[PDB]
């Protein structure tokens, strides 16, 4: 069915890398590609708010 | 109360004593007015001080996040965690609304054993050089000058100094 004018679909998908390690795409098609990536280092265990507070 | 002192044989209190929490009312020949013994007051204060201490600073929580997200397909380990919130919510509710009402009846007691305890000390000198004449005061059987005063609330009180002059004035 039709959502936002797309007979089709697209998941998203996503892994961490350690430091040194390699990852590997390989396709004949149907691909999204990635463009940027993200270099990051999570702290301790945190939440997420939802609120029409301000900050 | 438990000690029947506070709202018991001492009808009410004193908007007057502004020293302490616990005090005398004198007044003699020589000049009258509120004084409050601080012995009583101070070791109040150090106690209620501690007490109010207690309960606030044995509770230490660490850093946690409570909101934890699932989606559709996991409506049973959503609710195991409404279970876990709503438990822990109906546990320290009932702690707290119980701790405050059962410690607010043991201080209330905590002051009415400090004013029995303090007219047992003043009792216990004046043993028959004054009158109990009840409402928590003494009348004295002679003459009881500011230096006299003085020592009854010191615990210094020379019994055998006024008995002389007590033992006549009872007829
Ligand atoms: C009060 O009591 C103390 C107890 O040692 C005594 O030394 C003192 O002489 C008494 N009188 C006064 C006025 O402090």
């Amino acid at each position: 069915p039709k959502v936002r004018d797309q007979e089709g679909r697209m998941n998203y998908y996503w892994t961490l890398v350690e430091p040194g390690d390699k990852i590997t795409f390989e396709a004949t098609g149907n691909l999204v590609v990635p463009r940027y990536a993200f270099a990051m280092e999570r702290n301790a265990g945190s939440g997420i708010i939802i609120s029409d507070t301000p900050v | 109360g438990l000690f029947g002192a506070i709202a018991g044989f001492i009808e009410g209190g004193w908007t007057g004593m502004v020293d302490g929490w616990y005090g005398y009312h004198h007044q003699n020949e020589q000049g009258s007015g509120y004084a409050a013994d601080l012995k009583s007051t101070q070791n109040a204060i150090d106690g209620i001080t501690n007490k109010v201490n207690s309960v606030i600073e044995k509770m230490n929580t660490q850093f946690t996040a409570v909101g934890k997200e699932f989606n559709h397909l996991e409506k049973r380990i959503e609710n195991l965690n409404k279970k876990v919130d709503d438990g822990f919510l109906d546990i320290w509710t009932y702690n707290a609304e119980l701790l405050v009402l059962l410690e607010n009846e043991r201080t209330l007691d905590y002051h009415d054993s400090n004013v029995k305890n303090l007219y047992e000390k003043v009792r216990s000198q004046l043993k028959n050089n004054a009158k109990e004449i009840g409402n928590g005061c003494f009348e004295f059987y002679h003459k009881c000058d500011n230096t006299c005063m003085e020592s009854v609330k010191n615990g210094t009180y020379d019994y055998p100094k006024y008995s002389e002059e007590a033992k006549l004035n009872r007829e």
